[PDB]
């Protein structure tokens, strides 16, 4: 492992190549958030998953979602709050 | 390339000598496309040692 | 490794029996890769107008 | 703005070291070169006992 | 040759100010020439022209052997249609020409 | 002419200079 | 600060460096790994040619 | 320590804009699961087709009418975080160019 | 530089002839590798200065003519044994084995032809200190050196 | 073609040859340049230099640029003044160069 | 022999085919115009040798004669069309000997 | 005759030249990059000098 | 169903989009208003290689789509396998996509002549921009300090139309009026970055300590995008191409 | 038929990339210091110290990261159930099988992936002891989010720019 090294800074490695070609044809779907569609239907299930998560939160060491802080609800809202594909 | 750009071909051959020699013409190109790879090769070293 | 270990095991239960009821899901796989065949057909000879008259027609007579 | 460029005038020299003492001289507003640039390429006029003097009585700037 | 362009038409009207200052076979026009390179994007500061100008003293004594004094003692720094870069005095003087004909 | 020498080394860099 | 004199030549100044330290300049240069073969080869390329 | 203060007219703009988008969301999610059941319930009673085809076409169904519902919010809300985005951008770039 | 690149290579051949060390093998995989990520992998181009961006992509061009290409043109060699032999054996053409046989023999030499030209490789890449390529360079060298208890330019 | 030539070779040599055959009291080295002028900077051997890199060789051309600074340095030159300058950059590469007009030297281009 | 400078130029033997040293940058451009001359005949060299093949194949009375009955030219321009080659040649020259002017 | 030994004899010299004569070069010479270069053969032997 | 209205017949729907989306998102996501043009000029030369070749691909599928049924003669796989003449008709499209992103995209370094600059004959601008963003491109590794918090706070109203009139209040600014002078002048006046002031440099060293002990290097100086990417060339020395520009380069 | 297919798009919706001003204006003051630092260590990791930045990559893969890609791992394996999809005694369409596989895999992984950051992503920003001790700490300003988000965004581009020549690229 030794993530240390990841961590540490070097030329070469922050200018070498990391995406490599294997990865777009298992990574392109990652394009498909662009459609409303698509972002209403993973809104839906992160919604459903919070609230299997909420109702199964009596268990020890689980908590759901609380409705009352803002960066829960901001960052759940705003996720693909001005998404564009063409921008890198 | 050549006679093919003109559509009157009879003319082509005509007006430039009144002779016919686009067989060998034409057959000329395979061998031109690969006669010049060795001088150009070497060619390539004796410009870079002009330029050392 | 698990396309060989899968392609094996096919192979295998092929060979030994075939008249075995196989998993809805697997069936309903198989039976839409058929439709898809044969839409793919139908879209071939078929003018993409035509399709779609004949699709919204479809649908307002299932309203 | 661009197109500006030096053309080789008043090319002296630019220290690199940082505690060379020309690096702070030259930054001195008030520092005054030995020799003016366009004098420094032209034939001397005055005669060798009239350099001397001059040179002698010479006083740094600060 | 010395200056700073493949031709004459690459320069802007500085060059063609040149041209216009001096005749057409007085080789003049290339010490205007420099002056305009020069006093590219250097006359329209206070120091930038005494840097130009200094620059064509450089230039000057460069091309000539000249001695100390004589650019300043120059009596005449107007420059006519028949001056040629034949002395220091005279590079100098064309050189000053082409700084004031330059424009940006 | 245009490529009468039909190549050109650019690769070949100016040698640098390697002095204490 | 600089004492507001930098760069005077001090009254007496002799240019004789007899007894300097020279660990001091040590980092204000720098040394390629063949510093020895570059010094032989300048010495034979110096006997050689002058 | 004193630090950069946003425009307190955005800021009040995109609180109404951010309460009315958790409020639709909230409430397009809702409309959304009751739109699956119903598209589901349709399917598998009217419609001879797959069950993944039927539960395919319900999902997307319930997704699109939750969009639907909640598109007014949704849009307001990027736009005017667009908006203040922008600005906030455009301050700090003028304020930090050197 | 004629008889110096024939020496070299004369070297570098007797050398594999004669075999490696551990201590060697060593000194040489770190070579391998230090090349590998800064040369062959990296776009040189991208770096800082354009005297190292010079002499970067010497190293790698080097590095190509006396490993990639060696080694595309001995799996070749391999990969046409084989297609000579298929051929034979089918009496008809056959296109399999170019594009397999070749990659492998590809795959098998181009270990053999770097390690052979390590070395060499390393050494092109000593710009100078004065740049992160050479520092770096500098710093396995002083590794290099350790392992092998000598002292190496 | 060869007409031409040589019509443009009489009209530039041969002629003007026989304007001035005696000493001139008033600007005699005038109008001596001025026939000359138009002999001596035909473009037939000054144009070139503007695509020199067809036979100059990026090192060849900074040590040619080099040389003809120092050869055409003389400021009393109507083919220098005609010719194209040599305070450029090798189109292809340049190595020793970084920027033109930035110098040590109004005249050396290192 | 300037000490241990040699400052000798020339090293040619007694068969020397080329120049009598490549020192000068003059003898070198001209050594590499020479070189790169030769390189521009590929396509007239094949045509050659397919016209030379070809009449000694099949153009003899034994083989295939042809029946020429042609009574006079009519080419117009085909003298400018094949010009073009020596055209080449001519501007070659021209740039490699000025350039060294 | 014609087209391959002409087209290539002179490369082929040339690279023999190289691989077992060092382009003949002279040798005990210093510095490499202040000597100067011997070029390889640039000359046609094969073609009408 | 008045939002829904709203949606179907906004003239916005009908009217052409335009290139300004780029700009608009970079200017969002923070770039300047110049350096959101020239990010996405980038961003636009990189994918329009790729836009053209899928364009010609499908043009050449649709004019020659009869190849691949006359191909069977020699390969009669596609005859006998549509899913093979499918797969074939995938790699064309997929290689008039690599055609034209090497096109665009690849390095295909050419001569800096402006007899031919910028006529696509080389991928010169392009490739010089990209390595010289990767290049000089260094994120800012440090924590802006107080001293230059407050700068950036202080420089709200400066403006380079017309100079600001310093005036000393000695009730509000303590020292003496000339060390308060020359201070303003050195911050405001002289135009030097927070950054480079001694003290300020200082303290980024003594506050940074750990990651000068790690090893790695400060940056001082923000990256600047401006600084290294120009569309034009003129920042690259790049000679502006003749017949479209009325003024040279030096180089 | 655009760059959603060809250009790099898993890193706009993950990791807070798509945090910037508007979600500020709205935070509190301790909100605002704690999203400037999730987005600052997940994006330009550079400024922080390295045992800060060892500390916040352990939290971050044992909360969102690893965790995401577990459950894509799972969503992957569900995708493979049935494997092979089509098949009979006679033939058994491997490449069909294989293409089959290679589009449904990578999906799932992705809506699983997206899923779990969905879910878990403001619960770890908000409720993260780590997180909070490290923002007090650190305690950014807008100006280092701008800057922050400004780095990030020209990373992304280099990351896009590096890869453009993936099969051949000589250098000169
Ligand atoms: C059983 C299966 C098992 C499978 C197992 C294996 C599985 C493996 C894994 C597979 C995983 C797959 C995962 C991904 C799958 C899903 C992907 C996905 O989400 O994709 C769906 C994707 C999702 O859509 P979206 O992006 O979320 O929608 C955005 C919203 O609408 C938001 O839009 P907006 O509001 O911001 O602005 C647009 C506005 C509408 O405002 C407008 O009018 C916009 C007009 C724009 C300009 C139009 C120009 C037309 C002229 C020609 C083109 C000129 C050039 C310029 C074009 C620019 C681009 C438009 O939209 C509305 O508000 C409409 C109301 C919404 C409800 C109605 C929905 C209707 C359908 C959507 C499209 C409607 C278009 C209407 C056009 C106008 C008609 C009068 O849907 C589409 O792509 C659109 C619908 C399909 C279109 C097909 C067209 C085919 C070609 C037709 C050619 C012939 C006609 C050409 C002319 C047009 C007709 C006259
Ligand atoms: C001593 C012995 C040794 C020697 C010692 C040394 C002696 C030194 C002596 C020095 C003497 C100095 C003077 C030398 C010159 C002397 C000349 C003389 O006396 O004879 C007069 C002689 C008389 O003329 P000629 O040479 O007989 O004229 C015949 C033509 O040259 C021939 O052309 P043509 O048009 O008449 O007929 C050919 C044409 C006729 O054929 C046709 O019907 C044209 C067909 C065009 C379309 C092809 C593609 C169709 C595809 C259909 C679909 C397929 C299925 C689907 C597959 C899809 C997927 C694969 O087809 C072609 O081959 C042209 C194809 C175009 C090439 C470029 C294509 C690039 C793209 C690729 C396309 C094809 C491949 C891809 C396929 C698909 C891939 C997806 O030459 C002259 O007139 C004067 C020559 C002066 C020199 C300059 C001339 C410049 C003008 C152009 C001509 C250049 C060539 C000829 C030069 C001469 C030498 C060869
Ligand atoms: C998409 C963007 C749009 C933007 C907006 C545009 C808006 C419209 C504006 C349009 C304005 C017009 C622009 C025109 C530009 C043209 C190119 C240009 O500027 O070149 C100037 C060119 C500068 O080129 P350079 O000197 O080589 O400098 C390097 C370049 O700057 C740069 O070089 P490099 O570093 O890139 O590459 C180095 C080297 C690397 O490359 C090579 O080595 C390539 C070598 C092979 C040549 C290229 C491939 C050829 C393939 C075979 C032919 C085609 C095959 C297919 C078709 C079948 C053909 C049979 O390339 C060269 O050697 C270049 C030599 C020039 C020729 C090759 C250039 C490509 C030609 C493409 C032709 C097809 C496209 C359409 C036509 C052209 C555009 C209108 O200037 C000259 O050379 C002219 C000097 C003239 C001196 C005075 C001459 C006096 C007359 C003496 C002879 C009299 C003869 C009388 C005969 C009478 C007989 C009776
Ligand atoms: C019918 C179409 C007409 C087209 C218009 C052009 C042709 C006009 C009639 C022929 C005369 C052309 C003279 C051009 C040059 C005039 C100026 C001059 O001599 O000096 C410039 C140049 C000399 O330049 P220079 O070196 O003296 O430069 C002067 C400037 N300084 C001193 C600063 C350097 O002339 C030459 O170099 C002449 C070379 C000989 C060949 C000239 C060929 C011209 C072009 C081909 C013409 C073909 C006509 C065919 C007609 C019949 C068929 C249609
Ligand atoms: C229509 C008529 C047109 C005529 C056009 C004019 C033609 C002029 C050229 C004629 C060439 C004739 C052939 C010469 C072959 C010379 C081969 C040689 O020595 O190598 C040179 C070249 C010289 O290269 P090198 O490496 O040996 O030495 C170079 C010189 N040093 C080392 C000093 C730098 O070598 C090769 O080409 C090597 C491969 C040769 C392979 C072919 C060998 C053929 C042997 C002769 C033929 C077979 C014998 C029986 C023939 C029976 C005939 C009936
Ligand atoms: C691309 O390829 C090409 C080239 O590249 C190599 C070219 O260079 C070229 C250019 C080449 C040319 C233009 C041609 C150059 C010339 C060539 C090839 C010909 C050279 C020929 C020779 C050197 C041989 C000379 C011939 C001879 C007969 C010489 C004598 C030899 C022999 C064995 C016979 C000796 C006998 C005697 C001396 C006489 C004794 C007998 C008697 C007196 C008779 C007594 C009588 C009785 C009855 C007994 C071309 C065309 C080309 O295509
Ligand atoms: C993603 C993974 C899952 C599997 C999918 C893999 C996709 C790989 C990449 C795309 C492959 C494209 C090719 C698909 C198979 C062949 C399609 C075809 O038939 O194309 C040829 C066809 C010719 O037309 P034809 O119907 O024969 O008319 C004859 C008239 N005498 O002409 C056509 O019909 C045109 C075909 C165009 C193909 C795309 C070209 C790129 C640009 C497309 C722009 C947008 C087109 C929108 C079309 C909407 C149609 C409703
Ligand atoms: C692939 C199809 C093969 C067809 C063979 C039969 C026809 C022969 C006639 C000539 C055909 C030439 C086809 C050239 C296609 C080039 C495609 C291309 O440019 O692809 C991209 C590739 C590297 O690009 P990449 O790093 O992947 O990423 C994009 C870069 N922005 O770009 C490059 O590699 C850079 C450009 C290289 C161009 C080379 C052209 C000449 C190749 C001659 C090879 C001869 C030997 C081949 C094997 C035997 C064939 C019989
Ligand atoms: C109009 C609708 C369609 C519009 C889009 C058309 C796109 C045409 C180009 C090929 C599309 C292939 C399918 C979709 C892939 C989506 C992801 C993608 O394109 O990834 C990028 C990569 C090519 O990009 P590259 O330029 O090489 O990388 C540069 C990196 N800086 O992608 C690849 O390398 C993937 C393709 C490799 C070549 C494959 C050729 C044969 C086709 C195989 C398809 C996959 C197998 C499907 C099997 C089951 C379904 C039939």
């Amino acid at each position: 492992s030794d993530p240390f090294k990841k961590v540490e800074r070097d030329y070469h490695n922050e200018r070498s190549v990391h995406k490599h070609f294997a990865s777009y044809p298992l990574k392109f779907w990652w394009g498909l958030n662009k459609f409303e569609t698509i972002q209403g239907i993973h809104s839906i299930l992160g919604n459903a998953a919070d609230l299997v998560v909420s109702t199964l939160s009596f268990i020890p060491g689980v908590q759901g979602r609380n409705n009352a802080s803002y960066i829960e609800n901001s960052i759940r809202v705003t996720r693909f709050r001005g998404f564009d594909d063409k921008t890198q | 390339m050549g006679s093919v750009w003109f559509r009157n071909r009879y003319w082509w051959y005509r007006s430039l000598y009144d002779d016919y020699v686009a067989r060998e013409a034409k057959l000329a190109f395979g061998i031109a496309a690969f006669i010049w790879l060795p001088h150009y090769y070497w060619g390539i070293h004796l410009n870079r040692a002009f330029e050392v | 490794f698990y396309s060989l270990f899968n392609f094996y095991l096919s192979r295998i239960k092929n060979k030994n029996n075939y008249l075995v009821r196989k998993h809805l899901y697997t069936t309903e796989l198989l039976i839409e890769l058929i439709l898809f065949k044969y839409k793919l057909i139908i879209l071939k000879f078929s003018s993409i107008k035509y399709i779609l008259n004949f699709n919204v027609r479809k649908f307002i007579l299932f309203n | 703005a661009l197109n500006k460029r030096n053309w080789g005038y008043n090319a002296h020299y630019k220290p690199e070291l940082e505690r060379s003492m020309k690096k702070v001289l030259y930054a001195d507003p008030n520092y005054k070169f030995p020799i003016e640039w366009p004098e420094r390429y032209m034939a001397e006029t005055k005669t060798l006992e009239q350099v001397m003097d001059e040179e002698e009585n010479w006083e740094y700037y600060k | 040759a010395q200056t700073a362009h493949q031709n004459r038409y690459q320069g802007g009207l500085c060059y063609a100010q040149c041209n216009e200052l001096f005749s057409f076979w007085n080789p003049s026009i290339q010490q205007c020439w420099k002056g305009c390179d020069f006093g590219v994007g250097r006359v329209n500061d206070p120091e930038g022209r005494i840097e130009a100008q200094q620059m064509c003293k450089r230039w000057a004594a460069e091309l000539y052997w000249t001695y100390k004094g004589e650019l300043d003692t120059i009596k005449d720094l107007r420059v006519h249609a028949d001056m040629y870069p034949t002395t220091p005095q005279n590079v100098y003087r064309a050189c000053l020409a082409g700084v004031r004909r330059q424009k940006f | 002419a245009l490529f009468f020498m039909a190549n050109t080394a650019i690769s070949v860099p100016s040698v640098l200079d390697t002095s204490p | 600060d600089l004492p507001a004199d930098y760069g005077k030549m001090p009254a007496g100044y002799n240019f004789l460096t007899r007894g300097k330290d020279w660990r001091e300049y040590d980092k204000d240069f720098i040394l390629r790994t063949d510093a020895v073969w570059e010094k032989f080869q300048l010495e034979h390329f110096f006997r050689n040619y002058m | 320590a004193r630090d950069f203060e946003y425009n307190n007219q955005d800021v009040n703009q995109l609180n109404g804009a951010f309460i009315s988008l958790v409020e639709d969301e909230k409430i397009g999610f809702w409309v959304g699961v009751g739109g699956f059941a119903y598209s589901q319930f349709i399917m598998r009673k009217f419609v001879k087709s797959t069950n993944i085809f039927a539960s395919v076409t319900s999902l997307f169904a319930g997704a699109a009418l939750a969009n639907l519902y909640t598109h007014q919010s949704r849009a307001s809300y990027a736009r005017v975080a667009a908006r203040a985005n922008r600005n906030a951008s455009l301050a700090l770039n003028k304020l930090m160019e050197y | 530089s004629c008889t110096t690149r024939r020496f070299i290579d004369e070297k570098e051949k007797l050398e594999y002839s004669r075999g490696y060390n551990q201590q060697e093998l060593e000194a040489s995989k770190l070579r391998k590798d230090f090349v590998k990520k800064y040369i062959v992998d990296f776009d040189t181009t991208l770096y800082k200065t354009q005297v190292e961006r010079d002499w970067a992509y010497i190293a790698k061009r080097e590095y190509r003519y006396e490993v990639q290409l060696k080694s595309i043109g001995y799996g070749g060699a391999l990969a046409n044994a084989v297609l000579l032999w298929r051929i034979y054996a089918n009496k008809k053409m056959v296109f399999w084995p170019i594009p397999i046989v070749g990659a492998l023999g590809y795959l098998y030499f181009q270990p053999v032809f770097f390690q052979k030209s390590n070395k060499r490789f390393f050494d092109m890449c000593n710009v100078g200190e004065e740049y992160y390529l050479g520092r770096e360079r500098n710093k396995i060298l002083r590794e290099c050196n350790k392992i092998l208890n000598v002292e190496d330019f | 073609v060869c007409g031409i030539y040589v019509i443009h070779v009489i009209y530039n040599y041969m002629i003007p040859y026989y304007w001035v055959s005696t000493p001139l009291k008033n600007d005699e080295f005038t109008r001596l340049r001025m026939k000359d002028y138009i002999a001596s900077t035909v473009l037939e051997e000054v144009y070139g230099i503007s695509y020199a890199e067809w036979g100059w060789l990026p090192h060849d051309f900074a040590y040619n640029r080099m040389r003809g600074l120092a050869g055409y340095m003389h400021p009393d030159d109507p083919r220098a003044m005609c010719t194209s300058t040599f305070h450029r950059k090798h189109k292809y590469i340049e190595h020793e160069v970084e920027k033109v007009g930035d110098y040590h030297h109004m005249t050396y281009p290192k | 022999m300037w000490g241990n400078l040699w400052t000798e130029a020339s090293y040619q033997l007694n068969f020397n085919i080329g120049f009598s040293s490549l020192r000068s940058d003059v003898l070198i451009h001209l050594a590499q115009w020479q070189y790169w001359w030769w390189f521009w005949f590929a396509l007239i060299w094949s045509f050659y040798y397919f016209i030379i093949l070809k009449v000694a194949r099949f153009r003899v009375l034994k083989m295939r004669p042809k029946i020429s009955t042609s009574y006079r030219p009519h080419g117009k321009w085909g003298d400018f069309l094949a010009c073009i080659i020596p055209l080449i040649w001519c501007i070659n020259i021209l740039t490699n000997s000025n350039l060294i002017l | 005759i014609v087209l391959t030994w002409g087209w290539s004899s002179f490369q082929i010299g040339g690279y023999n030249y190289e691989r077992f004569d060092d382009n003949g070069e002279r040798r005990n010479t210093l510095y490499w990059k202040l000597s100067p270069v011997e070029f390889p053969q640039s000359k046609l032997w094969n073609r009408p000098s | 169903v008045y939002h829904l209205f709203e949606r179907i017949c906004n003239p916005d729907n009908f009217k052409l989009s335009g290139e300004a989306a780029r700009v608009r998102t970079l200017i969002a996501a923070g770039f300047s208003k110049e350096e959101a043009e020239q990010v996405a000029w980038l961003q636009n030369h990189q994918v329009n290689g790729k836009i053209l070749g899928l364009f010609t691909g499908g043009f050449a599928l649709y004019c020659c789509n009869n190849y691949f049924h006359y191909f069977e003669r020699y390969f009669p796989r596609l005859r006998y396998q549509p899913f093979t003449k499918f797969l074939a008709q995938a790699a064309t499209v997929y290689f008039f996509f690599k055609i034209g992103d090497y096109y665009f995209t690849s390095r295909r370094y050419g001569s800096n002549d402006a007899r031919m600059n910028g006529l696509m004959y080389s991928n010169t601008y392009y490739s010089t921009n990209k390595e010289a963003l990767i290049q000089n491109f260094e994120p800012l590794n440090r924590k802006f300090t107080e001293e230059e918090v407050e700068q950036f706070l202080r420089n709200e109203g400066r403006s380079q139309e017309e100079k600001r009139n310093w005036i000393y209040n000695p009730h509000i600014h303590g020292s003496t009026e000339g060390e308060w002078k020359a201070d303003i002048h050195e911050k405001f006046d002289s135009g030097k970055a927070p950054w480079e002031r001694e003290h300020v440099k200082a303290k980024i060293l003594e506050t940074n300590k750990a990651k000068i002990d790690a090893g790695e290097e400060i940056q001082l100086k923000p990256f600047k995008t401006l600084n290294h990417l120009d569309k034009t060339g003129l920042l690259h020395r790049l000679h502006p191409f003749i017949w479209t520009n009325n003024w040279t380069l030096l180089g | 038929v655009f760059e959603f297919l060809f250009y790099n798009q898993q890193h706009k919706t993950r990791n807070g990339y798509f945090i910037n001003h508007d979600n500020l204006m709205l935070a509190s003051l301790e909100e605002r210091k704690k999203l400037i630092f999730y987005f600052i260590a997940n994006q330009v990791p550079e400024k922080l110290d390295p045992v800060d930045r060892v500390k916040f990559n352990e939290e971050l893969s044992d909360n969102l990261s690893t965790k995401a890609r577990l459950i894509g791992s799972l969503t992957g394996l569900i995708g493979l159930v049935g494997f092979p999809y089509i098949s009979t005694r006679i033939y058994s369409r491997p490449v069909l099988n294989i293409g089959l596989s290679l589009l449904i895999c990578p999906f799932l992984y992705y809506v699983g992936n997206q899923l779990t950051y969905s879910v878990w992503e403001p619960k770890f920003i908000a409720n993260n002891n780590t997180v909070c001790e490290l923002s007090k700490k650190y305690n950014f300003t807008v100006f280092d989010f701008a800057q922050a988000k400004k780095e990030a965004h020209l990373k992304a581009l280099r990351t896009e720019l590096v890869s453009d020549n993936l099969l051949y690229s000589p250098g000169i």
